[PDB]
Protein backbone atom coordinates (compact mmCIF):
# COMPACT_ATOMS: atom_id res chain seq x y z
CA UNK A 1 0.00 0.00 0.00
CA UNK A 2 3.17 2.40 -0.56
CA UNK A 3 3.36 0.94 -4.15
CA UNK A 4 0.02 1.02 -4.41
CA UNK A 5 -0.08 4.94 -3.42
CA UNK A 6 2.39 5.76 -5.21
CA UNK A 7 1.68 4.45 -8.65
CA UNK A 8 -2.24 5.62 -8.29
CA UNK A 9 -1.44 9.42 -7.14
CA UNK A 10 1.00 9.64 -9.79
CA UNK A 11 -0.93 8.28 -12.53
CA UNK A 12 -3.87 10.82 -11.49
CA UNK A 13 -1.57 13.53 -10.87
CA UNK A 14 -0.55 13.06 -14.83
CA UNK A 15 -4.09 12.22 -16.21
CA UNK A 16 -5.50 15.89 -14.09
CA UNK A 17 -1.92 17.33 -16.02
CA UNK A 18 -3.34 15.87 -19.43
CA UNK A 19 -6.57 16.79 -18.94
CA UNK A 20 -6.05 20.66 -17.78
CA UNK A 21 -3.18 20.35 -21.11
CA UNK A 22 -6.07 19.70 -23.48
CA UNK A 23 -8.41 22.22 -22.11
CA UNK A 24 -5.63 24.96 -22.86
CA UNK A 25 -5.53 23.57 -26.25
CA UNK A 26 -9.33 23.81 -26.94
CA UNK A 27 -9.68 26.73 -25.75
CA UNK A 28 -6.53 27.77 -28.32
CA UNK A 29 -8.65 25.78 -31.52
CA UNK A 30 -11.75 27.32 -30.38
CA UNK A 31 -10.16 30.94 -30.15
CA UNK A 32 -8.38 30.63 -33.78
CA UNK A 33 -11.71 29.33 -35.11
CA UNK A 34 -13.39 32.72 -33.95
CA UNK A 35 -10.79 34.69 -35.83
CA UNK B 1 -11.40 31.36 -48.98
CA UNK B 2 -7.72 30.86 -48.44
CA UNK B 3 -7.01 32.37 -45.37
CA UNK B 4 -10.58 30.86 -43.64
CA UNK B 5 -8.74 27.21 -45.00
CA UNK B 6 -5.02 28.02 -43.29
CA UNK B 7 -7.20 29.11 -39.93
CA UNK B 8 -8.90 25.53 -40.38
CA UNK B 9 -5.71 23.75 -40.79
CA UNK B 10 -3.96 25.22 -37.64
CA UNK B 11 -7.38 24.51 -35.59
CA UNK B 12 -8.01 21.20 -36.41
CA UNK B 13 -4.03 20.97 -35.87
CA UNK B 14 -4.31 22.13 -32.58
CA UNK B 15 -7.73 20.06 -31.73
CA UNK B 16 -5.44 16.94 -32.85
CA UNK B 17 -3.03 17.78 -30.03
CA UNK B 18 -6.13 18.36 -27.28
CA UNK B 19 -7.16 14.97 -28.37
CA UNK B 20 -3.29 13.26 -27.88
CA UNK B 21 -3.33 14.86 -24.36
CA UNK B 22 -6.80 13.26 -23.70
CA UNK B 23 -5.78 9.90 -25.20
CA UNK B 24 -2.62 9.79 -22.78
CA UNK B 25 -5.02 11.13 -19.81
CA UNK B 26 -6.95 8.12 -20.32
CA UNK B 27 -3.67 5.54 -21.00
CA UNK B 28 -2.74 6.91 -17.15
CA UNK B 29 -6.48 6.35 -15.67
CA UNK B 30 -6.16 2.91 -16.84
CA UNK B 31 -2.31 2.39 -14.94
CA UNK B 32 -4.46 4.35 -12.07
CA UNK B 33 -7.59 1.78 -11.73
CA UNK B 34 -4.70 -1.30 -12.43
CA UNK B 35 -3.00 -0.25 -9.69
CA UNK B 36 -6.09 -0.43 -7.29
CA UNK B 37 -6.87 -3.68 -8.30
CA UNK B 38 -3.48 -5.28 -7.83
CA UNK B 39 -4.05 -4.12 -4.03
CA UNK B 40 -6.66 -5.54 -4.08
CA UNK B 41 -5.95 -8.91 -5.41
CA UNK B 42 -2.60 -9.53 -3.92
CA UNK C 1 -16.19 27.01 -51.81
CA UNK C 2 -17.59 29.77 -49.49
CA UNK C 3 -20.08 27.50 -48.05
CA UNK C 4 -18.01 24.50 -48.02
CA UNK C 5 -15.59 25.83 -45.49
CA UNK C 6 -18.43 27.08 -43.48
CA UNK C 7 -19.66 23.32 -43.52
CA UNK C 8 -16.32 22.43 -42.14
CA UNK C 9 -16.23 25.24 -39.39
CA UNK C 10 -20.00 24.00 -38.23
CA UNK C 11 -18.03 20.86 -38.52
CA UNK C 12 -15.23 21.17 -36.29
CA UNK C 13 -17.02 23.32 -33.59
CA UNK C 14 -19.34 20.74 -32.68
CA UNK C 15 -16.26 18.17 -32.95
CA UNK C 16 -14.56 20.63 -30.45
CA UNK C 17 -17.80 20.49 -28.57
CA UNK C 18 -17.98 16.65 -28.56
CA UNK C 19 -14.29 16.27 -27.18
CA UNK C 20 -14.64 19.15 -24.68
CA UNK C 21 -17.13 16.84 -23.19
CA UNK C 22 -15.01 13.92 -22.74
CA UNK C 23 -12.63 15.65 -21.32
CA UNK C 24 -14.93 16.74 -18.66
CA UNK C 25 -15.92 12.86 -18.57
CA UNK C 26 -12.44 12.61 -17.85
CA UNK C 27 -12.01 15.03 -14.97
CA UNK C 28 -15.22 13.54 -13.34
CA UNK C 29 -13.55 9.71 -13.55
CA UNK C 30 -10.27 10.64 -11.95
CA UNK C 31 -12.71 12.52 -9.25
CA UNK C 32 -14.34 8.71 -9.49
CA UNK C 33 -10.79 6.99 -8.84
CA UNK C 34 -9.38 9.60 -6.39
CA UNK C 35 -12.89 9.02 -4.26
CA UNK C 36 -11.64 5.20 -4.07
CA UNK C 37 -8.07 5.90 -2.73
CA UNK C 38 -8.94 8.61 -0.18
CA UNK C 39 -11.15 5.70 1.34
CA UNK C 40 -8.07 3.35 0.96
CA UNK C 41 -6.00 6.05 2.54
CA UNK C 42 -8.50 6.56 5.21
CA UNK D 1 -17.37 4.73 3.34
CA UNK D 2 -20.65 6.71 2.78
CA UNK D 3 -19.27 10.02 1.46
CA UNK D 4 -16.59 7.85 -0.51
CA UNK D 5 -19.62 5.46 -2.19
CA UNK D 6 -21.20 8.91 -2.87
CA UNK D 7 -18.14 10.36 -4.18
CA UNK D 8 -17.82 7.68 -7.02
CA UNK D 9 -21.08 6.72 -7.92
CA UNK D 10 -21.90 10.83 -8.41
CA UNK D 11 -19.03 11.46 -10.78
CA UNK D 12 -19.33 7.97 -12.59
CA UNK D 13 -22.82 9.02 -13.18
CA UNK D 14 -21.99 12.67 -14.38
CA UNK D 15 -18.92 10.65 -16.91
CA UNK D 16 -22.02 8.48 -18.61
CA UNK D 17 -23.94 11.98 -18.74
CA UNK D 18 -21.25 13.62 -20.45
CA UNK D 19 -20.33 10.53 -22.80
CA UNK D 20 -23.75 10.62 -23.97
CA UNK D 21 -23.41 14.29 -24.33
CA UNK D 22 -19.95 13.43 -27.10
CA UNK D 23 -21.54 10.59 -28.87
CA UNK D 24 -25.02 13.08 -29.60
CA UNK D 25 -22.32 16.10 -30.89
CA UNK D 26 -20.10 13.26 -32.47
CA UNK D 27 -23.32 11.98 -34.88
CA UNK D 28 -23.91 15.54 -35.46
CA UNK D 29 -20.27 16.91 -36.76
CA UNK D 30 -20.75 13.55 -38.78
CA UNK D 31 -23.95 14.84 -40.02
CA UNK D 32 -23.10 18.10 -41.22
CA UNK D 33 -19.86 16.64 -43.14
CA UNK D 34 -22.41 14.37 -45.08
CA UNK D 35 -24.25 17.87 -45.98
CA UNK E 1 -8.48 26.03 -51.94
CA UNK E 2 -10.00 22.84 -53.08
CA UNK E 3 -7.40 20.50 -52.40
CA UNK E 4 -7.16 22.19 -48.76
CA UNK E 5 -11.28 21.77 -48.61
CA UNK E 6 -11.02 18.35 -49.33
CA UNK E 7 -7.86 17.34 -47.21
CA UNK E 8 -9.56 18.84 -44.58
CA UNK E 9 -12.93 17.05 -44.31
CA UNK E 10 -10.75 14.19 -44.70
CA UNK E 11 -8.42 14.94 -41.80
CA UNK E 12 -11.51 15.84 -39.57
CA UNK E 13 -13.76 12.33 -40.75
CA UNK E 14 -11.18 10.70 -39.38
CA UNK E 15 -10.45 13.38 -36.08
CA UNK E 16 -13.90 11.93 -35.40
CA UNK E 17 -13.34 8.23 -35.77
CA UNK E 18 -10.01 8.98 -33.21
CA UNK E 19 -12.75 10.74 -30.61
CA UNK E 20 -15.50 7.94 -30.90
CA UNK E 21 -12.93 5.54 -29.80
CA UNK E 22 -11.62 7.55 -26.62
CA UNK E 23 -15.11 8.12 -26.14
CA UNK E 24 -15.99 4.05 -25.87
CA UNK E 25 -12.09 3.57 -23.95
CA UNK E 26 -14.17 6.16 -21.21
CA UNK E 27 -17.44 3.95 -21.14
CA UNK E 28 -15.26 1.11 -20.58
CA UNK E 29 -13.17 2.74 -17.76
CA UNK E 30 -16.39 3.50 -16.22
CA UNK E 31 -17.57 0.09 -15.76
CA UNK E 32 -14.06 -0.58 -14.48
CA UNK E 33 -14.26 1.76 -11.42
CA UNK E 34 -18.00 0.76 -10.87
CA UNK E 35 -16.33 -2.76 -10.76
CA UNK E 36 -14.60 -1.78 -7.74
CA UNK E 37 -16.94 0.21 -5.59
CA UNK E 38 -19.16 -3.10 -6.10
CA UNK E 39 -16.28 -5.08 -4.35
CA UNK E 40 -16.39 -2.31 -1.49
CA UNK E 41 -20.18 -1.85 -1.74
CA UNK E 42 -20.72 -5.76 -1.44
CA UNK F 1 -14.13 -11.16 -5.69
CA UNK F 2 -14.24 -13.07 -8.71
CA UNK F 3 -16.39 -11.68 -11.09
CA UNK F 4 -15.50 -7.83 -9.55
CA UNK F 5 -11.73 -8.75 -10.38
CA UNK F 6 -12.05 -9.91 -13.98
CA UNK F 7 -15.39 -6.93 -15.29
CA UNK F 8 -12.26 -4.70 -13.83
CA UNK F 9 -9.72 -6.45 -16.27
CA UNK F 10 -12.42 -7.07 -18.79
CA UNK F 11 -12.99 -3.73 -18.75
CA UNK F 12 -9.58 -1.71 -18.54
CA UNK F 13 -8.18 -4.22 -21.40
CA UNK F 14 -11.13 -3.07 -24.35
CA UNK F 15 -10.25 0.20 -22.83
CA UNK F 16 -6.79 0.12 -23.49
CA UNK F 17 -7.50 -1.16 -27.06
CA UNK F 18 -10.20 1.69 -27.86
CA UNK F 19 -7.52 3.85 -26.70
CA UNK F 20 -4.35 2.26 -29.22
CA UNK F 21 -6.81 2.32 -31.91
CA UNK F 22 -7.66 6.23 -31.65
CA UNK F 23 -4.03 7.05 -31.24
CA UNK F 24 -3.33 4.76 -35.10
CA UNK F 25 -6.75 6.82 -36.01
CA UNK F 26 -5.02 10.34 -34.66
CA UNK F 27 -2.02 9.52 -36.48
CA UNK F 28 -3.72 8.95 -39.56
CA UNK F 29 -5.26 11.99 -39.45
CA UNK F 30 -2.38 14.47 -38.90
CA UNK F 31 -0.84 13.06 -41.83
CA UNK F 32 -3.47 13.35 -44.40
CA UNK F 33 -3.76 16.65 -42.72
CA UNK F 34 0.27 17.24 -43.38
CA UNK F 35 -0.19 17.21 -47.62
Amino acid sequence: IEEERKKVEENLKKAEEKLKKAEELLKKSEEILKK
Amino acid sequence: NSQAIDNLRASLETTNQAIEAIRQAGQEMILAVQGVQDYINN
